[PDB]
């Protein structure tokens, strides 16, 4: 009856918002391209507070964190490439032959032995030097004259070889007065009201692994194998499936490579591919045919929940596009693999040893956003072999169903890890009536 | 006892959450947010630092122009206009949560913030007129 | 708001055991108890008992102590404050003297001295 | 009523302006000043943000070491030395404006700020000596 | 009189230093720390500015959640557990300096900061229950 | 007026070999030289 | 009419109208921009 306004400072109420999210990382110390040394050390006690009775609305497809990580990663690469060697003198006419012929017909042109004139430390004196280049990095002229793949579109820079491409777990954190909300629902769709909710000062460790088709080294579901898309009934919206069991994939570039330093100027050094010690073999990836068949069936079972227990779905290989999107392209040991994937999506399923993936290698990779910039990955010495799990996929429907892979948008990778998070802002001020009066 | 943690009583009743206000009060400025390098992570952190102190003082400023400086629970002289919410006390403090309460009182939140502002400008004018003897 | 749709009004004969359903909407099913009330024709209205859709803790009158099974399943979130739930009612050593209209009613408040009080009722169901 | 707005009573008498202090109190930290890009407009805005919070807390710090935390009108125990201004009350509060008043009292403004500072250090020492029983 | 200056009584007894608290209170935010140029000295100064306001408000925040907003010497209701220090008053306030006192009380400093925090959350809950009539 | 306040009765521990100021000046001076050399003439054509 | 020392001939006079006197300008030649590749990613836009 006698009710006055009563002010409360520190009430558990929040609203959705967008904010700058800073990074955290664990102590490990060279320097990676992700600059995780320049982040605040993560707490050895990642405090997670459970929000009893709370139910929040989530929407991983309007989430702002993925739009910020997609830009942070790109800013991390541009920052790390700035002080490295510009390779504009390499955009010069190349005299190329095949390296060590007589193996398997049109697989000796897969990599070339190329010699060219080049600037020295003295601006007036030239040098004829030779290097090995993969076929995916050169084009003809129309004689045995070639040129770098990028010289008509982009300028080129080689990554400083002291920088590591190895992904390091990154923790995104909300500033003081903000919050991260986790959806602890073990069968969460990515959108809609989530029953179990917890708040965290920082997200879990997220390795910024940029892969195609197959999601690598990612986080796993705890039950079933979820499938996430905004409009699944729309064939133009990518399907982000996520396994609960990790299907292991082994990759290797078996050629024992040599890095030969070349002085292209005062203090400027281009790292050419010298020669190959031992056999000239084929880069490839293995994945257990048993586990892949099992895990490919789990996706079929959950794909039925959106298309019917009676319908038939089929897996086919990519339908074209740029090379990065038609193949399982990723980074392994510093070299950029581009793996033909037809041996993984060549299967039709009824209503009710290992397989090997032939991979080619590129060195002059282009930026995925703008045009006019491309990086030269320096050649890695020794033998390369990386071992990782496939934890998800990026599929595409066509409208008997058929599903094929793809997905050249980097933020689809971050969606697969930031789906369970949401950024809100604390509003600790609250007014409410009670029979209390000042003085 | 209980100690639900930071925002732990977000789903609790308004009266129960009104007993754990220091939990959310101390976490409005600390967190984890020593040189200032202007890198992609450095400019990021510097913004996260300045934004936190800004929003903290905006609340403390309103808490000041209402006579509630350094209070978690202050009472005022502004009476409750029933057009804000005709709900009874026992169906608010033992029923609703602070989230849904802010959802329905959000319209008149700017009206209430003005009534408290002049009630404090007039209370301190009366306190001066009383100590003038 | 709040709605509590009840089951059908079908009838059986003594010795049996029937199940009464109560489906809720427009409110958080877990935040209030679920009561079962009986309006017999040859007796004053009787409170049978309430149950917690959150804590699972049930409490019945000693007249129904070992003759009634009360169960509720978990809710389905619709919005941040709206869910859908269900409550079930059973009788064991049943006769024809337990005839009347049966209601389901949710609790009043979430805390205090009148937490479980039957505040929002269903349309009732006719029995044998 | 009136509501002359922000600084609206700058030409009014000191007593009239002394009734619209919340108008200038709330506009000391808000204004319009979400990512921190380091552009020519970004470094500009970032400075405008940090400068505002700095000058705001310097005032609130002095307001604190005088025992006036969260007050628009606090009274002190420092008596008025007539050598500061021998003007009478009725020829100040019904005559002068705050601008010209600050013009003539500007000399002794540093003297007054010291008298209030130790009067607050001694008042809180007396309050402790009184609650010791 | 004396006026030992900023930190002048750092080697004095705790009771003597407890009479010159405004000396160190006013030097927590001013100093010398007008455009923001992002040079090697500019990014330096900008950090020195933001760090000072951060550490200042962290102290004032703790001073707030204890009911000591704007106080140099506030008293509490948390009694002294002798396991913190069994020393007598006359052998502390007329003997020890604040530096060595912080050296031996440093262990339990986090324990004490919690007792004052809930004593203030319960005191303001009792003050509301008393003005409800 | 370079204000110097004397700390009577105070006795502190010093260690110029773990001091952080020298590690910051050694880096500030280097940053001052790099900043001041950035906009000046590159002399790569002189390497002839 | 605005100047700091109008009696000084070396201080510019800044007159300001109250009515706007309209001016139409044109380059009537219909020009063509021809892109020229002066390097990898570098393109100079010449007047065709
Ligand atoms: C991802 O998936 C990929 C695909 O699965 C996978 O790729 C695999 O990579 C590995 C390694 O990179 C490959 O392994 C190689 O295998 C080669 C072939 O090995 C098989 O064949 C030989 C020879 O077979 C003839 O001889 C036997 C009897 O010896 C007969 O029974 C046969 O029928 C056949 O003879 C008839 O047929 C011939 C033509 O077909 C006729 O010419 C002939 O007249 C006959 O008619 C077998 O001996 C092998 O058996 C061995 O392996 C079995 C398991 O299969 C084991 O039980 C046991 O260990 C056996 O020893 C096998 O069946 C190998 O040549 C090769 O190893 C040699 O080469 C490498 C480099 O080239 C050397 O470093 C290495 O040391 C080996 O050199 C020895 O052998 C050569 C060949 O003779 C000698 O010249 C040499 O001097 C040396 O001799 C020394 O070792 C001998 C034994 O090792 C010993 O006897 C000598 O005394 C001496 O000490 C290598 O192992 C594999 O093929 C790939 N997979 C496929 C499908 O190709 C990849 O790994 C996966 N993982 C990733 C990428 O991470
Ligand atoms: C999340 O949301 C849910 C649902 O809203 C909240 O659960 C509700 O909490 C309130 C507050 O605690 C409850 O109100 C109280 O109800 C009890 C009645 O329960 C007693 O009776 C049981 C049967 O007779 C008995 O078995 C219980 O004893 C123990 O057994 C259970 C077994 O599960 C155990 O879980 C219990 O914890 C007991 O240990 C139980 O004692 C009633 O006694 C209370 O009244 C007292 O307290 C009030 C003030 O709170 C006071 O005014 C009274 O005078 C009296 O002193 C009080 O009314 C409510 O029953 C819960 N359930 C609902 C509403 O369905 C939950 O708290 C929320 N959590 C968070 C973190 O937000
Ligand atoms: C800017 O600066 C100017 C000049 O300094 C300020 O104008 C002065 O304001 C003060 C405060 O309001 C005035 O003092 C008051 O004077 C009135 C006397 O005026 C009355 O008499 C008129 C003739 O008899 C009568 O016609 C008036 O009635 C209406 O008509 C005029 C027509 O223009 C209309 O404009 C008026 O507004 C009236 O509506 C008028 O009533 C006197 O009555 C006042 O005394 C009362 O109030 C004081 C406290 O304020 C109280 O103590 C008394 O007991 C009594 O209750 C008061 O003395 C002054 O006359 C104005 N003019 C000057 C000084 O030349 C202006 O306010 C400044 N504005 C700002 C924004 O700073
Ligand atoms: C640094 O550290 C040193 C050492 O700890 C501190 O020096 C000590 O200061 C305290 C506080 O002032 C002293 O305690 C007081 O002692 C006096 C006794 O001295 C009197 O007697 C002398 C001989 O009889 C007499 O000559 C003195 O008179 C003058 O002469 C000397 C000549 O050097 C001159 O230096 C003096 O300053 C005098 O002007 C002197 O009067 C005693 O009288 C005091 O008691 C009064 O005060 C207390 C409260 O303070 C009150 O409770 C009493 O009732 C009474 O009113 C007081 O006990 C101590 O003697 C000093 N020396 C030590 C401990 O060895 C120094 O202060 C520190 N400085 C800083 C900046 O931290
Ligand atoms: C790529 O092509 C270049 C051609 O420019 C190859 O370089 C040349 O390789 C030959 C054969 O190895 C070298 O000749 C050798 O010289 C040594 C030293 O006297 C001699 O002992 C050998 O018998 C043989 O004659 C030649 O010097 C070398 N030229 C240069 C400029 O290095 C290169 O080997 C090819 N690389 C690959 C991987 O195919
Ligand atoms: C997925 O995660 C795994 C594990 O984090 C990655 O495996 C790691 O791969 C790197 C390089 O491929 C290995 O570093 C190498 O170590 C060897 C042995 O010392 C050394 O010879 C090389 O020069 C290089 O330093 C690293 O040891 C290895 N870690 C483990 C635990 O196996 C894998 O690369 C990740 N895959 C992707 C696509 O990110
Ligand atoms: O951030 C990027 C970027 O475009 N990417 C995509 C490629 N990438 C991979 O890991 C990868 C995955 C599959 C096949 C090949 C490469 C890392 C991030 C850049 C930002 N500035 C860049 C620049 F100035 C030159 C070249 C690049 Br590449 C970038
Ligand atoms: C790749 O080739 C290099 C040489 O080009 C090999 O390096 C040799 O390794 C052996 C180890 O037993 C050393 O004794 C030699 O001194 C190394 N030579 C040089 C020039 O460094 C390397 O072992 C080869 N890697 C593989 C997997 O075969
Ligand atoms: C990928 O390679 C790894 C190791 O290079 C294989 O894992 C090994 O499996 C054998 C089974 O015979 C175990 O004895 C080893 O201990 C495993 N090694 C490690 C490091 O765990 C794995 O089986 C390979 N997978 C595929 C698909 O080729
Ligand atoms: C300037 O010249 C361009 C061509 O150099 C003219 O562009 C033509 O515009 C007509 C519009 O009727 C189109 O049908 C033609 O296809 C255009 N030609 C080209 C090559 O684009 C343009 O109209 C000229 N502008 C003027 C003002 O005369
Ligand atoms: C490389 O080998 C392939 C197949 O033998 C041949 O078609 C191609 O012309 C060769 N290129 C050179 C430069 O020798
Ligand atoms: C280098 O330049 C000379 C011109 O003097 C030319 O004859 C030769 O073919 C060039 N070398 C290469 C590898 O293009
Ligand atoms: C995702 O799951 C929620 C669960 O309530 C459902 O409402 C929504 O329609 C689903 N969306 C898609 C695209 O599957
Ligand atoms: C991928 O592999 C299949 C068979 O292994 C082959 O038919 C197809 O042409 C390959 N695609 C590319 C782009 O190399
Ligand atoms: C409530 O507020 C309205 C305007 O919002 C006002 O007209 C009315 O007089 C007020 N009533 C009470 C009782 O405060
Ligand atoms: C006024 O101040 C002067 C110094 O400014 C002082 O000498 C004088 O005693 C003071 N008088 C009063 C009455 O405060
Ligand atoms: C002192 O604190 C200890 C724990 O640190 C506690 O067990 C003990 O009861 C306390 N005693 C008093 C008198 O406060
Ligand atoms: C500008 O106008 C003011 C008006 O008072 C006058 O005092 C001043 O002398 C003028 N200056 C010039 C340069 O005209």
């Amino acid at each position: 009856e006698n009710l006055w306004v009563t002010v409360y400072y520190g009430v558990p109420v929040w609203k959705d918002a967008e904010t700058t999210l800073f990074c955290a990382s664990d102590a490990k110390a060279k320097h990676n391209v992700w600059a995780t040394h320049a982040c605040v050390p993560t707490d050895p006690n990642p405090q997670e507070i459970h929000l009893e009775n709370v139910t929040e609305e989530f929407n991983m497809w309007k989430n702002n964190m993925v739009e910020q990580m997609h830009t942070d990663i790109i800013s991390l690469w541009d920052q790390s490439l700035k002080p490295c060697v510009k390779l504009t003198p390499l955009c010069v006419t190349l005299q190329c032959t095949n390296v060590t012929n007589a193996i398997t017909d049109d697989m000796r042109g897969e990599l070339k032995n190329c010699s060219f004139n080049m600037t020295t430390e003295l601006r007036d004196k030239k040098q004829k030097v030779y290097s090995l280049f993969y076929r995916l990095d050169v084009v003809q002229i129309n004689n045995k004259e070639y040129r770098l793949i990028n010289c008509n579109t982009s300028a080129i820079t080689q990554a400083c070889p002291k920088v590591s491409f190895e992904p390091i777990p990154i923790h995104y954190c909300a500033p003081a007065g903000f919050a991260i909300l986790k959806c602890k629902d073990k069968k969460f769709n990515g959108t809609g009201p989530c029953p179990s909710v917890s708040t965290v000062q920082c997200t879990h460790g997220i390795k910024p692994v940029v892969s195609t088709q197959l999601l690598l080294n990612g986080s796993l579901a705890e039950e079933e194998v979820m499938i996430r898309s905004e409009n699944i009934t729309n064939n133009a919206k990518n399907i982000l499936v996520q396994f609960n069991t990790p299907v292991q994939i082994n990759c290797t570039r078996p050629n024992n490579n040599t890095r030969k330093s070349i002085r292209i100027g005062p203090g400027q050094a281009f790292y050419a591919t010298g020669d190959i010690i031992g056999d000239i073999r084929q880069a490839h990836c293995n994945v257990s045919k048993a586990t892949w068949n099992e895990t490919l069936g789990k996706v079929v079972k959950q794909l039925r929940k959106h298309f019917g227990n009676n319908t038939i779905i089929r897996f086919a290989n990519s339908s074209g596009g740029d090379l990065e999107v038609t193949t399982h392209s990723f980074n392994c040991g510093g070299e950029f693999f581009y793996c033909n994937t037809s041996g993984l999506f060549n299967s039709t399923w009824i209503s009710n040893d290992s397989i090997t993936l032939p991979c080619r290698i590129k060195q002059i990779i282009n930026m995925w956003q703008r045009i006019g910039q491309a990086m030269y990955a320096p050649p890695i010495q020794g033998v390369i072999r990386c071992v990782s799990n496939i934890t998800g996929l990026i599929l595409t429907r066509d409208g008997t169903e058929t599903f094929r892979p793809g997905g050249g948008d980097m933020r689809d990778n971050w969606r697969s890890e930031l789906y369970k998070y949401k950024v809100v802002k604390i509003e600790p001020l609250g007014v409410a009536p009670t029979r209390c009066k000042r003085r | 006892a209980v100690f639900l943690g930071f925002l732990g009583a977000a789903g609790s009743t308004m009266g129960a959450a009104s007993m754990t206000l220091t939990v959310q009060a101390r976490n409005l400025l600390s967190g984890i947010v020593h040189l200032l390098k202007l890198t992609v992570w450095g400019i990021k952190q510097l913004q996260a630092r300045v934004l936190a102190v800004e929003r903290y003082l905006r609340d403390q400023q309103l808490l000041g122009i209402w006579g509630c400086s350094g209070k978690l629970i202050c009472c005022t002289n502004v009476p409750w206009n029933s057009s804000w919410s005709n709900r009874n006390l026992s169906e608010i403090w033992d029923n609703m949560t602070w989230l849904q309460w802010d959802k329905e009182i959000s319209n008149y939140t700017q009206i209430i913030y003005g009534l408290l502002e002049e009630s404090q400008n007039q209370q301190e004018k009366n306190e001066q007129d009383l100590l003038a003897l | 708001q709040g709605q509590l749709v009840q089951s059908g009004a079908t009838t059986t004969k003594p010795g049996s055991s029937v199940k009464i359903s109560c489906k809720t909407s427009g409110y958080r099913f877990n935040f209030y108890h679920i009561n079962w009330i009986r309006q017999t024709a040859g007796r004053g209205p009787e409170w049978m008992g309430w149950i917690s859709p959150y804590s699972g803790d049930k409490n019945l009158a000693p007249a129904f102590q070992d003759r009634v099974n009360m169960t509720t399943d978990t809710e389905v979130p619709v919005t941040s404050f709206t869910s859908t739930g269900a409550a079930y009612m059973e009788i064991r050593n049943l006769t024809s003297d337990d005839t009347g209209t049966y209601f389901c009613a949710k609790g009043l408040l979430r805390d205090g001295s009148s937490t479980w009080l039957p505040y929002l009722w269903g349309q009732g169901t006719l029995l044998t």
